[PDB]
């Protein structure tokens, strides 16, 4: 999920927009 | 501001930011 | 801190002190 | 939505939870 993808590793804008509505 | 480690308060500061009328969903686990 | 006029980050920040490990959606349209 | 109840509207935490997944 999220928090692995951008906490526990660098997140990125192109992740980030993968939970945008 | 996107590309770094970005945990709790931070990160959805972070949705809010790029995601912005669209908003967004937090789900952490 | 949930009792007054809450918008933007003021208002995300709101949902993720309140709503804790369960996350929360933003939906400002 | 949630910007009618709480930010153009005092929020409050039975509103906010109504949010929470």
């Amino acid at each position: 999920g999220i928090v692995e993808q951008c906490c526990t590793s660098i997140c990125s804008l192109y992740q980030l927009e993968n939970y945008c509505n | 501001f996107v590309n770094q480690h970005l945990c709790g308060s931070h990160l959805v500061e972070a949705l809010y930011l790029v995601c912005g009328e669209r908003g967004f969903f937090y789900t952490p686990k």
